[PDB]
């Protein structure tokens, strides 16, 4: 409810980072 | 349970990873002279571009809600030039990403 609604929350947040170029963005990685 | 889990969708970004870059390396060149070249953007593994044309590719296997996607795809504009379209002010080609995204609550 709370540990398992933050590892879908993370992994939302990877596929972000992801989205905007994973490493070559810049943006330190999510979890 | 519920969740992918941070850890098995990281996971199968590594083997979808690791499936592209063998197909990116080992795939027969094209043989056309002028193409949009294969690449690995983070997200998606693109093929060979046929010049002047929309080029597209299933919704990456890995995604948490790929069930919830299954006739979607990324795109990406191969120019005349055998170069992947880049907009105005940008660094980072045009995609389409558009039929891969979540979407919240319903159903």
């Amino acid at each position: 409810d709370l540990s398992k609604q933050l590892d879908e929350q993370c992994a939302k947040l990877f596929i972000e980072w992801l989205a905007a170029g994973g490493p070559s963005s810049g943006a330190p990685p999510p979890c | 349970g519920a969740t992918v889990s941070l850890w098995e969708t990281v996971q199968k970004w590594r083997e979808y990873r690791r499936q592209c870059q063998r197909s990116l390396t080992e795939d027969p060149p094209p043989a056309t002279d002028l193409f949009c070249n294969r690449t690995f953007d983070e997200y998606a593994c693109w093929p060979d571009g046929e010049p002047g044309s929309f080029v597209n590719v299933s919704c990456p296997w890995y995604l948490p809600w790929a069930s919830s996607v299954p006739q979607g795809h990324v795109y990406r504009f191969c120019t005349a030039e055998g170069l992947w379209l880049q907009k105005d002010n940008s660094s980072l080609p045009w995609r389409d990403l558009s039929e891969c995204e979540e979407s919240k609550r319903g159903e």
